[PDB]
């Protein structure tokens, strides 16, 4: 039973098509997994739940990583209080494109730095996965944020640890 | 399909004394299923409904007692109907109960309409009688299409604006509709959230604000919850199920919220008559209480 | 707040701001001043109350987006007109009956987002928004397109999934730069043999819909990634389909009317990663079917007619996932030893009465799946099964496990409820990673090793209808956790 008057986390998800943004949000929100792939516009969620103790109303923004769907992308991405970075394990093209969002979070927001975790996702194909955890882990040390591997597949890894620890990130700062 | 002589065959047994079945061939009922399902899966989980319209609560199986329902109301497509969940389970004849329901949805797919309850969930059906019936009547094989069916029925609709309906009731979660429009089908129903809450919450007079629900799951809402929802929405009645009430029907909140149960003497041990709502062409509302 | 509101409007022609956000503020009427602000080139009003929107917004003659999604629009007013550098026009998740009459006028747009809303119709005049790049009209009640879509020439993405169409007009071939079209969830009776014009076609949603045949114009849109034909009404595929389309990663069969593979050998299936057929009504798979599917690793048959398995099934060297679940098969051929990359067998709902001795030889096996069937044993060589982590054996005929089960030391989920169970192995104690353990339903199980004190990872238990009638009364019926803390105490491992 949440609390009374609690802040609320705006936390937007953003990457390349197809890397799993979707189905990690609705894994998080309706813990099921999604096989199929519909592209996303935009879509937004909203939970409350108790991190460390302390209440807290996450809106959670899905945004578009297709290129041809991402009309008005930056103006959603404008309004977030911090960024799911999430790339695909077994899509190469989009953890190279990881400096490129990276870059517009903080020209959007006009910051040198702002709360964000990077998300390597769909680590359950292991046959099929291209980005080690070693280039992952570098990745992230480049821009000096936080790195976790995901799988938003039955039973999911660390989807809701994610989406918590960039509460954390953002309380922390 | 034979959707009509499969209708003929569930109908005929109507006048008949409670308790006898309706022996429906396996490939017929998953016919049912199958066919039912793409219909719930070709409309949408919101659905938005015009009166007049006929709306009914748990029926739990009591399939004698529906064919009562619809001799009051009118058998379709006499009337359009918008059942609030809870087809299965407890009572003796879930089986045809679901059935009927089923082939309505499909002969009259923009006149009748069904709305998941917390019952048409394979981990809680397995526990309270459908599962059994399944099992003792065709096979397994069955009641797993049947929970194939059962993850795509929508799970809430609003009449003419003005009127909002699932099977439980509020969530703290919910602040706008098209979360509801963004839960995603075929689903199971978790153990908590929005999907939770909207199946399995209650009202509850002694309760500010969002309280522990009893029964284990969700929770309760008090009054000024349904006062805020109301006026945020523009919406001017909660109509809700899952909760047997003594006459049927039962107020909350300055009538801002209407329980209905259409179980009458619901599993014999309550005595509690059903009762059904009506709504009119102009939103008015009409109460049938429908005797043991 | 409105009050906000009318002091979020003054700052704005105060910076002269090109841009103005009034997103999730509870506004009803958009305040008349809004005509001063006419240097925005961006307007966002998506997640309030209007009903309407004021004729002033037609002076925002500079917007080049206006975004209104998740309002109560019912219409819009005329003089949007005005608005000739408008190109994007999002009104998603509204309560329009048509497209409003002004939109067919806005020419300069390339984006357009009509999703969620109640429109039954869109009109000839569609052809006036020719510049559009993007249209989405999903989840309406659209019945019908007119022929002038195919004026839309810069099409790229049309969304018009989650409606009511029977057919799609032929002129749909003349949109040549269409990549994504998405058909999903409507009453399509056909596809017109045109739609092989659109050479660029990469992804095509056609699942859910009333197809009797897919057209063999088709195979000319070779850059199809997926082809994805779940629940309609097909039960073969043109001649030279599957081989055509030289990217297909992926093949979905599933809920329709098959009794036979498709013809055309095993060609057919030399690209495709994973093959979905389950629930349809397939009777046999042909011998060599696969020789040539060397990237094959995810086979569904689930819910078919299948009453035994090809000769060469234990070729299927290349399968990491098998579901060949609710068939009716009766044995599972000693053959299955070659399948050593395999990792999860789905065989539940069967007629399987033993398993051979070669199951053993699943080195790689992670997940087996044997759920309903009628199973009174199982083989010694079950124990060779290290990467074992999944066993599902519910509803079945078994009375004891063999000893070697104690050693599938990665097993975390065993699964033998609905059986004939009287006792389970002492060895059960060296499941060391076991969390999971259903067995409910065992009638004649009256007692539990102490050994299950060591798993020291079990979370949940199950046993419910188990008489148990060898432990204190009082214990069983607390339930699992105090089962368990019972074996600790009173057995040999309270130390441990
Ligand atoms: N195996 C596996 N598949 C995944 C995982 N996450 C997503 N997928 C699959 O990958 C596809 C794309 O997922 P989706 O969530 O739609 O991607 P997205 O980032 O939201 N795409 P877009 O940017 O276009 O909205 C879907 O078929 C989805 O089921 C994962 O962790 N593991
Ligand atoms: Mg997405
Ligand atoms: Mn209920
Ligand atoms: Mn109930």
């Amino acid at each position: 039973v949440p609390s009374d008057n609690l802040p609320t986390y705006k936390l937007v998800v953003v990457g390349d098509g197809g890397v799993g943004k979707s189905a990690l949000t609705i894994q998080f929100f309706q813990k099921i997994f999604v096989p199929d792939y519909d592209p996303t516009i935009e879509d937004s969620y909203l939970k409350h739940t108790e991190i460390d103790n302390q209440w807290a109303i996450l809106d959670v923004l899905d945004t578009a990583g297709r290129e041809e769907f991402s009309a008005m992308r930056e103006q959603y991405m404008r309004t977030g209080d911090g960024f799911l970075i999430v790339y695909s394990v077994t899509d190469k093209a989009s953890f190279e494109h990881v400096d490129r969002f990276h870059q517009l979070i903080l020209r959007v927001k006009d910051r040198e730095s702002f709360p964000m975790i990077l998300v390597a996702n769909k680590v359950d194909l292991m046959h099929l996965r291209k980005i080690t955890r070693e280039q992952g882990k570098e990745m992230a040390t480049k821009h000096n944020i936080p790195y976790i591997e995901t799988s938003a597949k039955d039973p999911p890894l660390n989807v809701d640890k994610a989406f918590h620890d960039l509460v954390r990130v953002i309380r922390q700062q | 399909l034979n959707l009509d002589s499969i209708i003929g065959r569930l109908l005929e047994v109507q006048g008949s004394r409670p308790g006898k079945n309706v022996q429906l061939t396996e490939n017929e009922i998953r016919g049912l299923c199958l066919k039912s399902r793409e219909i719930f899966l070709s409309q949408p989980i919101l659905l938005e409904l015009e009166a007049p319209l006929k709306i009914c609560g748990d029926i739990h199986g009591q399939y004698y007692d529906l064919l009562r329902l619809f001799e009051y109301g009118g058998f379709p497509p006499e009337s359009n109907y918008l059942f609030l969940g809870d087809y299965v389970d407890r009572g003796k004849q879930s089986l045809e109960t679901i059935c009927l329901l089923l082939a309505y949805k499909i002969k009259y797919p923009e006149n009748f309409f069904l709305l998941r309850g917390n019952h048409e969930c394979a981990s809680i059906n397995r526990i309270y009688g459908f599962y059994d019936e399944c099992k003792r009547r065709y096979n397994i094989k069955l009641w797993k299409t049947f929970t194939d069916c059962f993850n795509c029925l929508p799970i809430a609709a609003i009449v003419d604006e003005k009127i909002f309906c699932c099977h439980g009731g509020l969530s703290p979660d919910l602040q706008s509709m098209e979360q509801i429009r963004r839960i995603m089908r075929p689903t199971d129903v978790p153990d908590q959230g929005l999907l939770c809450d909207l199946l399995w919450s209650d009202p509850d007079k002694d309760v500010q604000g969002w309280g522990e629900n009893d029964r284990g799951v969700s929770f309760t809402f008090g009054a000024e919850v349904v006062a805020k929802f109301l006026h945020k929405h523009d919406l001017d009645l909660i109509c809700r199920a899952h909760q047997v009430v003594e006459d049927g029907y039962e107020f909350f909140a300055k009538r801002q919220l209407v329980t209905l149960f259409s179980a009458p003497n619901y599993c014999g041990e309550f005595d509690n008559a059903g009762a059904m709502m009506s709504v009119d062409e102009t939103l008015m509302c009409s109460f049938q209480i429908l005797k043991p | 707040s409105n009050a906000e509101v009318i002091k979020e409007l003054n700052k704005c022609r105060e910076e002269n701001s090109m841009r103005l956000d009034l997103s999730k503020r509870s506004i009803h009427i958009l305040p008349s001043s809004i005509k001063e602000l006419t240097q925005l080139t961006e307007l966002y009003l998506y997640s309030n109350k209007l009903q309407s929107l004021p004729a002033e917004v037609g002076c925002l003659v500079n917007l080049m987006t206006l975004a209104l999604s998740e309002n109560s629009l019912t219409s819009l007013p005329d003089s949007l007109d005005n608005l000739k550098k408008l190109r994007i026009l999002d009104l998603r998740h509204n309560k329009l009956r048509e497209i409003p009459s002004v939109v067919y006028r806005l020419d300069s747009l390339t984006t357009l987002y009509l999703r969620f809303n109640r429109i039954t119709t869109v009109e000839k005049d569609i052809k006036n928004l020719s510049k559009l790049s993007m249209l989405s009209i999903r989840e309406n009640k659209i019945k019908q397109l007119p022929a002038e879509i195919g004026e839309l020439c810069n099409l790229i993405t049309l969304d018009v999934a989650h409606n009511q169409l029977e057919h799609l007009p032929k002129e749909i071939g003349n949109c040549t730069q269409i990549t994504n079209l998405d058909l999903q969830h409507n009453e399509l009776l056909d596809l017109p043999d045109t739609i092989g014009n659109l050479s660029s076609l990469s992804r095509l949603g056609l699942r859910y819909n009333r197809l009797s045949a897919i057209p063999r114009s088709l195979a000319k849109c070779s850059a199809l990634e997926e082809l994805n034909l779940e629940n309609n009404n097909i039960s073969t595929l043109p001649e030279s389909l599957l081989s055509s389309l030289v990217k297909l990663n992926s093949l979905t069969l599933a809920r329709n009317c098959f009794q036979l593979y498709p013809v055309g050998g095993p060609s057919q299936f030399s690209t495709i990663y994973s093959l979905n057929m389950e629930h349809n009504r397939i009777n046999k798979i042909p011998f060599g079917i696969f020789s040539r599917a060397k990237v094959l690793s995810k086979l569904n048959m689930k819910d078919n007619q299948l009453t035994s398995l090809p000769l060469d099934f234990g070729t299927w060297t290349s399968m990491v996932e098998l579901n060949l679940a609710t068939n009716q098969l009766t044995k599972i051929p000693e053959d299955v030893s070659g399948l050593v990359s395999l990792e999860v067998l789905i065989l539940s709902n069967n007629l399987l009465k033993k398993l051979p001795h070669g199951l053993g030889n699943l080195r790689k096996l992670r997940e087996l799946d044997l759920e309903e069937n009628k199973l009174e044993s199982l083989p010694n060589e079950i124990a060779y099964l290290k990467d074992l982590q999944k066993l599902v054996l519910t509803n079945n005929q078994l009375t004891t496990l063999p000893r070697g089960i104690g050693h599938l030391t990665n097993l975390t989920h065993l699964g033998l409820g609905e059986n004939l169970l009287t006792h389970l192995p002492e060895e059960i104690g060296t499941l060391e990673n076991l969390e999971e353990l259903y067995l409910n339903d065992n009638p004649n199980l009256h007692s539990l090793p102490f050994e299950l004190a060591l798993c020291s990872k079990l979370s949940i238990m199950s046993i419910e209808n188990c008489p148990l009638s060898h432990l204190p009364p009082q214990i069983v019926a607390g339930g699992p956790s105090f089962i368990i803390q019972f074996l600790k105490m009173q057995g040999p491992y309270r130390a441990m």
